[PDB]
């Protein structure tokens, strides 16, 4: 098992599957939630994109480095008409500064 | 259902498994939910805790630590009280 | 006042998430067998004289150290630990908390949780690790009260 958050723009999806599952299978799971197809979706780990045939483990996801409490981020970008859009992620809110009481 | 939607106070959309969101006793009371009081940096953590909690119920495995940064602790406390979890 | 103090101590103990109740020695041993040195938990003591026991991982293996509750106070088993070198506590969590901190003598580190604690509690733990002054926190009165109920860092 491996736990991850799939992110595009302001959207973020929490799910999981086998470390041995394929990037296409993950794309197919996105189709069950967001209703777009696998061939019109491009995934990514940080900056580098992913291959449909490789396992999530082969992509470097491992149970060790993508656990429930700290699930790994997976980039996502849609097929803009006759091309693909630039993978973009809206950052999360910024926390306040700590009060002096909490050192 | 299979999934549900949670929208932070600053608009971020978070989608989680149906039974994961049932961790929050407040959420169990009601496919989409808006949170005007809870920002995205806090609500993202609340989704992580759901993964954690469900994963480590009746656990043959050792339950690991759920790290919380001091900066979010105060807001996460208020949220976690809000959500009953 | 013996009861009042015991009841409270047990109320706190239930809040920890590492009080395993009627766990056995062989159950504690199998649980802690491969866990990290210093991993600990508390369970009921089978012995007539003792109320609770600390079951902890050591380089040797999982072992047990008992807790006396006599005359309204807790302390570690004075047979194994030198009585002259023993502090006393009105709370068994306070006792454990005190020893967790000191070794940053008895090596306790992280508790082995029976089940995932609440997020509210998990925050309470983080918050308490930063500060003692609860009164001076940007929080409503009910949340401040929650933090009062369990002051500890573990």
């Amino acid at each position: 098992d491996v736990f991850l958050m799939i992110r595009r723009h302001k959207t973020t999806i929490f799910t999981d599957a086998k470390e041995s599952s394929t990037v296409f299978e993950l794309k197919r799971i996105v189709e069950g939630i967001l209703k777009r197809p696998p061939d019109e979706q491009r995934l990514y780990k940080d900056d580098q994109l992913l291959d449909d045939g490789k396992t999530l483990g082969e992509c470097g996801f491992t149970s060790q480095t993508a656990r429930p409490q700290a699930p790994a981020t997976v980039g996502l970008a849609f097929r803009a008409d006759d091309t693909f859009e630039a993978l973009c992620i809206e950052p999360f809110s910024s926390p306040p500064e700590l009060p002096d009481v909490m050192k | 259902m299979m999934y549900v939607k949670l929208i932070s106070s600053d608009g971020h959309e978070f989608i989680v498994k149906r039974e994961h969101a049932l961790t929050s006793g407040t959420i169990k009371a009601m496919n989409e939910v808006n949170f005007r009081e809870i920002p995205s940096h806090v609500l993202s953590k609340v989704c992580m805790y759901f993964t954690y909690k469900v994963r480590y119920t009746n656990s043959s495995t050792e339950i690991p630590e759920f790290p919380i940064a001091p900066e979010i602790a105060l807001e996460l406390l208020m949220a976690a009280n809000f959500l009953d979890c | 006042m013996q009861a009042a103090r015991l009841a409270k101590a047990l109320r706190e103990l239930g809040q920890t998430g590492w009080y395993w109740g009627s766990m056995t020695v062989n159950e504690a041993k199998e649980k802690l067998k491969e866990a990290p040195e210093g991993t600990f938990l508390i369970r009921d003591s089978s012995h007539s004289d003792y109320l609770l026991t600390i079951s902890v991982k050591t380089s040797a293996g999982p072992t047990n150290l008992r807790i006396e509750y006599q005359d309204g106070k807790f302390r570690l088993d004075s047979i194994i630990c030198v009585k002259s070198k023993l502090k006393q506590f009105d709370s068994v969590v306070h006792l454990i908390d005190y020893y967790v901190q000191m070794c940053k003598h008895l090596y306790l580190t992280k508790p082995l949780y029976t089940s995932a604690p609440s997020l509210q509690h998990l925050c309470r733990l983080t918050i308490n690790k930063c500060t003692g002054a609860i009164w001076g926190l940007p929080l409503p009165t009910r949340l401040k009260d929650y933090l009062e109920e369990y002051k500890f860092q573990v």
